[PDB]
């Protein structure tokens, strides 16, 4: 059990999931499951805000070498400072809740299961763009979701003003 | 494919293999006018391709907008920038070819013309198409994870050290590359479908095929760069003149 | 969901026109009948029951075609034609 | 004075009254009074 | 330009068309809606009895302006229609069977 | 950082409100003049809402007081001496704040009704789907900032790392040499404004419906988002793209 | 005002750098009373009464500083 | 579906969703009629801290 | 025709029919076109510069004109700093002093050394 | 709305309305890999974890500071301030 890991891996389950498995799954089982995953996953921020309460003493994971050249190292590194666990019990909250709402505003709109797919990549890119640890990962964030708004608001790629 | 793959990075090797080895002493004195050239080549390419009717002739403009990035990073006197332009110019000649895959192969076996206007909601047909049509138009932007965001990253930084304003001026490439690709991009995926296609297959097993070879390859490279720097770390102390 | 069937855009809008007070009288309605002669409209009162027959059903109307809906029934049917209700 | 008077009638009338129309406006005052005069009262 | 003729009332119920309309995305109330709609509706009966072409084209031609500054910017629209927003949402696809450009592979 | 907490729960409750009513509404339309009086058909989507704007009114006990209001006066209390003009900057923002949002509760639950009879007839509240999610976040922007105040307003908190420079801080100046009048001053005239906003729109309806030509062009040019996506579409886009045609 | 903590146990206790003046004697019970409970308002009351206090008479001394340097001012004019 | 252009019925609601706004307003005007009881003098502004 | 650079490529076109431009939004949606997405018929003769008149092209307001609307908003943008600038003279000045620091102004905690004392230093 | 579509064409997310007979048992397939990838990656980053405060001795940061103040004695490098 590793809190810093399950807030980074649990979106990115509930996103790629939906995509590789939705003609599989459909879209009253990918709904269900999307939003059960983000639900566990603020239910762990909100044990993570907790537990930081009694000791500011915060976690980093770190993970493999982006790129080495000369003077310049950037790694996969990421913490939950008390600035981002502020963040991120806010964008999960209103995540999960966003995630429950769409449940039955969505109802009878054909493709909910990219919907929810886009919504789930949505909030793990903003993850990732919070619990970042170097200027690098802020950037990756910064641009996928960017990349995820232009897939969401042209949701309906039928409509002229959309796109 | 072989040509926007392969021979524009051929002489992107030949600037490095043949003009900063014996050529120092002159190369110190002419790269403001290669920054010139190179800034006035990514400026102006990349406006050019706004107002374009034809469908390969965005990919070509596209492929001068990027060459126009590696060479002020060969030129740029640093480590950073050969090694970004050399990244830059292995992911260009990844994810190029499958765009023009993407406009010569699945788009011009299917309908024989290769006009902009006919061409429109192609998502609700060929969803998977589209899927590539968007991955590979966010992977040729500088998008990061893909490759092509290292060198251009470590290609406008080399070019940053060795003039600041040259780079400062051209670090709007990041927006100008993404102008015309996305406008090019949800044209293609967003609307009613055409009037004028008819209903056609959707991309086949051999499409799909060299399509995932080319993005597994840019990904790879862009969540690990690292993965040739033990080629590379002679080389890109090999050509600096710092004297 | 909510369906409408023709029945209804029928009690609708001879509604409409029975709170309408300009008309000559309220019982030679009928489908049948011409706004411009039987009820006893002006040129512009019809024009005044178009924009009150399309706020009524939710719906808009461009001029080529409020003026050729001249009987109740040619604007039951044209009312019946779109999909919104 | 008003051609389309019998139309516009249902707007004023029942529900849509001003008495009616302000009803909900403060839905749990009435009752956060009384459990606030309650928790007056047990404060002492 | 005219007198009574088909075109002329063409014109002009378009223009009364176009000013109830127009009036009913300024007001808000229902009845401050209403005394103005029965305002202008008194402002167009006294005209319409004028025989003349000289002011008849004149009145008509200041109306049009008049009407031309009263423009507002957001008409309001019912959404699944043109300018609204639940317009092209779920364009249905038509139904059309695949043509084949290859021998060998679909 | 504590305005960012609070802000959230905020804009979810009333983007979620807004959400129900356009939902809720046959036609599905967006034109607030078009809605109509809906309190007595939709109290839940009404609560809320109230709740909501309420909360970003600032007005007390709730979230955005003490999220929005020590912004206000944080910028009075300032080292600096020009900051006494944001204050002003940001107190007219807030007294404007109240107004569109009264707007925004007035003419879609208390007005006269706007639409035909049949949405009236088939208005009814949404499912549990859509009302759970309103009640869990009517609640966390009712109680988050007095449970959090003393993580991000205490006096002395080392809970955020960030290193503030000793002059740059300005917190223990900001909240004790404020006037009585200065402090008392956005809370009564937040209440002020709406209430008088509310009653002005139902009793007299004249004073926002006159049409003078002055005030329909300065109203537009306030409709059209201060008119800045003309200026930024025909002489940035449209211009750039003729420069690059040429 | 309490005794002015020793510079030292300033870095004993990592107080930030704006909140040490001669009113930090009373600031480091605090915290650590903060950090028995878990940053919850309606406990640990009294202390934070005690450190604002202090603050008050802090915030006074400066007004009076300030109204002497006005006097000041209009002297010299 | 009823009647056209006249006087509407008064409207039904489920029990549920009556009881539940009821709560979530009784909850608002309690909770803050508390926080100002309690927050009364630093609320409005008092006891200034300037000296006399 | 109406345009300038519509004029400017006036010569240039020769056995191409110059028809004048017309946006492709201002027209009618109510008139039915062959597609209702880009309101055109099948055969209807395409501009010069047509991807500016195009329903993709941008927006292209009607309401008010272009050199009046860079008026008002350069108007109001004028507005708020000419009132922001003559506002910061009829501003009151303060009821304290800047509050100082212990230790010599912190300086030794500010990094810091005795030479250093001025670039690293508070009010004391 | 429930209009017509095509069941010619095959998309990865699904289709229009995707929904398929044995979802329930597919679900089950999912529940499992999804649970397992989140269970692996939990552990397998575990020892990648540390805390950010209470890693070195506070002797190590002393002595390099003495050491950094060695590295600047040889050099003969100057202050930031004096000029
Ligand atoms: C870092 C690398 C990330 C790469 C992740 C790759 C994921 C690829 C899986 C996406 C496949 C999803 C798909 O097939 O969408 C098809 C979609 C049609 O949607 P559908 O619901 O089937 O409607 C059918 C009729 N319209 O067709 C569409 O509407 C187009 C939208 C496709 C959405 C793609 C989502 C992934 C985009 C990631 C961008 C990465 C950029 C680099
Ligand atoms: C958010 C976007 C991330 C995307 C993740 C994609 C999958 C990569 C998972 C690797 C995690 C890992 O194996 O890492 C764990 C290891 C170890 O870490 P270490 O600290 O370097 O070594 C330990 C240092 N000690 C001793 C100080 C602690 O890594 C590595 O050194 C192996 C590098 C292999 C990277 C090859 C990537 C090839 C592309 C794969 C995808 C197509
Ligand atoms: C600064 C004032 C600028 C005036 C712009 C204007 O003209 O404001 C008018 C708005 C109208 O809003 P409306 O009545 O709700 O609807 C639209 C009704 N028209 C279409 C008839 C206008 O009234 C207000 O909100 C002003 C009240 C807030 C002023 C500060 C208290």
């Amino acid at each position: 059990y590793n809190a810093i890991s399950l807030i980074i891996i649990l979106p990115c389950i509930s996103w790629l999931f939906p995509l590789f498995f939705g003609r599989q799954l459909g879209y009253v089982f990918v709904t269900r499951m999307t939003s059960t995953l983000i639900i566990i996953t603020t239910l762990i921020t909100y044990y993570y805000f907790y537990q930081l309460l009694g000791n500011n003493n915060p976690i980093n994971l770190e993970l493999f070498n982006y790129l080495n050249i000369d003077y310049l190292d950037i790694n996969y590194n990421f913490e939950i400072d008390a600035l981002t666990i502020t963040m991120l019990l806010a964008i999960t909250t209103i995540s999960s809740m966003v995630h429950i709402y769409s449940i039955g505003y969505m109802e009878t709109d054909p493709h909910q299961v990219r919907f929810f797919s886009l919504l789930s990549m949505f909030t793990f890119w903003m993850i990732i763009l919070v619990t970042g640890s170097n200027y690098f990962v802020l950037f990756v964030g910064w641009e996928f979701i960017g990349v995820t708004s232009y897939l969401l608001i042209s949701f309906w790629v039928t409509r002229l003003q959309a796109m | 494919m072989i040509l926007a793959g392969l021979i524009l990075k051929l002489a992107l090797y030949a600037i490095l293999r043949l003009l900063l080895p014996l050529l120092c002493e002159a190369q110190i004195l002419y790269t403001p006018m290669i920054y010139i050239i190179s800034l006035l080549t990514i400026i102006l390419t990349s406006l050019a391709t706004l107002r374009q009717i034809d469908l390969k002739v965005i990919i070509a403009y596209s492929s001068i907008s990027h060459m126009g990035i590696a060479i002020l990073g060969v030129c740029s006197n640093t480590s950073l920038g050969i090694y970004g332009s050399i990244v830059l110019g292995v992911a260009h000649g990844f994810v190029s070819p499958a765009l023009f895959l993407i406009v010569g192969g699945i788009l011009y076996d299917r309908y024989h013309i290769r006009i902009v206007n006919y061409y429109k909601g192609l998502t609700t047909y060929m969803p998977q198409l589209a899927t590539y049509i968007i991955i590979l138009s966010f992977a040729n932007i500088g998008t990061p994870l893909t490759g092509n965001f290292t060198g251009e990253f470590l290609s406008l930084q080399g070019g940053f050290i060795r003039n600041p304003i040259i780079g400062g001026i051209s670090c709007i490439s990041v927006l100008l590359a993404a102008i015309y690709q996305l406008k090019l991009t949800n044209k293609l995926t967003g609307g009613i479908s055409s009037i004028y296609m008819h209903r056609t297959n959707d991309v086949t097993i051999r499409e799909k095929f060299i399509m995932n070879i080319l993005i597994i390859s840019t990904l790879i490279i862009g969540i690990c760069p690292q993965i040739m720097y033990n080629l590379l770390y002679w080389t890109v102390n090999n050509y600096i003149y710092i004297i | 969901a909510h369906v409408l069937t023709k029945d209804m855009i029928q009690e609708r809008i001879v509604a409409l026109l029975e709170s309408f007070d300009k008309v000559n009288d309220a019982k030679n309605i009928t489908a049948t009948a011409n706004l411009t002669s039987d009820l006893g409209l002006d040129s512009l009162d019809v024009v005044e029951v178009v924009m009150a027959i399309e706020e009524e059903f939710g719906l808009e109307i461009p001029d080529h075609d409020a003026d050729e809906i001249k009987t109740v029934q040619q604007a039951i049917d044209y009312v019946s034609a779109q999909p919104a209700a | 004075k008003d051609p389309w008077a019998r139309r516009e009638a249902w707007r004023y009338q029942t529900n849509f009254t001003r008495a009616n129309r302000f009803k909900g406006a403060a839905p749990g005052f009435g009752i956060a009074v009384v459990a606030f005069g309650a928790y007056l009262a047990a404060e002492k | 330009p005219v007198p009574f003729s088909a075109a002329n009332k063409k014109l002009v119920t378009s223009m009364y068309r176009q000013s109830l309309k127009l009036a009913r995305n300024w007001i808000s109330n229902r009845q401050l809606f209403r005394q103005k709609a029965v305002e202008i509706r008194h402002k167009f009966d006294q005209n319409a009895q004028i025989s003349n072409p000289r002011l008849l084209a004149r009145t008509l031609d200041e109306t049009r302006a008049h009407l031309y500054e009263f423009r507002h910017p957001d008409p309001i629209v019912p959404p699944s229609f043109p300018g609204g927003t639940k317009y092209e949402r779920n364009v249905p696809p038509r139904m059309e069977k695949i043509m084949q450009h290859n021998l060998y592979e679909p | 950082l504590f305005h960012l907490l609070g802000h959230a729960f905020f804009k979810a409750l009333l983007f979620m409100s807004a959400g129900s009513i356009i939902h809720s509404i046959l036609n599905e339309s967006q034109d607030i003049r078009t809605y109509g009086g809906l309190l007595s058909y939709l109290p839940y989507t009404y609560i809320c809402i109230t709740i909501a704007s309420l909360s970003l009114m600032a007005m007390p006990g709730l979230t955005g007081y003490y999220t929005k209001d020590i912004i206000i006066e944080s910028t009075y209390g300032s080292y600096s001496i020009s900051n006494y003009v944001v204050y002003w900057i940001a107190y007219l923002s807030a007294v404007l704040t109240c107004v569109y949002s009264m707007k925004i509760l007035y003419l879609t639950f208390y007005s006269n009704p706007n639409n035909n009879t049949i949405t009236y007839y088939n208005a009814h509240e949404s499912n549990i789907y859509i009302t759970l999610p309103m009640f869990i976040l009517a609640i966390f922007a009712m109680f988050a900032g007095w449970i959090l105040k003393d993580i991000y307003l205490g006096v002395g908190t080392d809970f955020v790392g960030t290193h503030i420079l000793p002059n740059n801080f300005s917190y223990f100046d900001t909240e004790f040499s404020i006037t009585q009048f200065y402090k008392l001053l956005p809370l009564i005239s937040a209440i002020l404004v709406s209430i008088l906003i509310v009653v002005l729109n139902e009793f007299f309806a004249i004073v926002f419906n006159l049409n003078n030509k002055y005030i329909n062009t300065v109203y537009s040019i306030f409709n059209q988002k201060l008119v800045s996506d003309q200026i930024l579409n025909h002489f940035i886009i449209f211009k750039g793209l003729v420069t690059s045609g040429n | 005002f309490p005794p002015l903590l020793s510079q030292e146990d300033m870095k004993k206790h990592k107080i930030l750098l704006a909140y040490r003046d001669r009113c930090a004697a009373l600031l480091v019970p605090l915290n650590e009373c903060r950090k028995k409970n878990y940053y919850m308002p309606w406990a640990c009351g009294h202390e934070r009464h005690e450190y604002e206090m202090c603050e008050v008479a802090d915030f006074q001394r400066r007004v009076k500083a300030m109204d002497k340097l006005k006097a000041e001012k209009i002297e010299q004019a | 579906n009823y009647k056209w252009n006249g006087p509407l019925p008064r409207p039904h609601v489920s029990a549920g969703h009556r009881i539940a706004t009821k709560f979530l307003g009784a909850t608002m005007f309690f909770w803050m009629f508390l926080r100002i009881k309690e927050e009364y003098p630093a609320m409005l502004g008092l006891h200034n801290f300037y000296p006399p | 025709i109406r345009a300038s650079f519509d004029k400017a490529e006036e010569p240039m076109l020769g056995d191409y029919p110059d028809i004048d431009p017309f946006p492709a939004q201002l027209k009618n949606p109510y008139k039915k076109y062959d597609d209702q997405q880009d309101r055109r018929n099948l055969e209807e003769p395409l501009s010069v510069n047509d991807d500016l008149y195009d329903m993709w092209s941008p927006d292209r307001f009607t309401h008010f004109k272009n050199q009046d609307a860079l008026k008002y908003f350069i108007g109001f943008l004028t507005i708020f700093f000419g009132a922001s600038y003559v506002a910061t003279y009829f501003v009151p000045e303060k009821a304290a002093i800047p509050r100082e620091f212990p230790y010599e102004g912190l300086w030794k905690e500010s990094g810091g050394t005795e030479k250093s004392k001025a670039f690293f230093g508070q009010r004391s | 709305g429930r209009y017509p579509f095509p069941k010619d064409v095959i998309s990865m997310t699904g289709g229009w309305w995707a929904n398929p007979s044995n979802w329930k048992l597919n679900g089950l397939f999912a529940t499992g890999i999804a649970v397992g990838l989140a269970l692996w990656v939990s552990t397998a980053t575990l020892p990648y974890t540390r805390r950010r405060e209470g890693i070195t001795s506070e002797s190590d940061i002393s002595k390099w500071n003495a050491a950094a103040g060695v590295w600047r004695e040889r050099h003969g490098k100057i202050s930031t301030g004096e000029a």
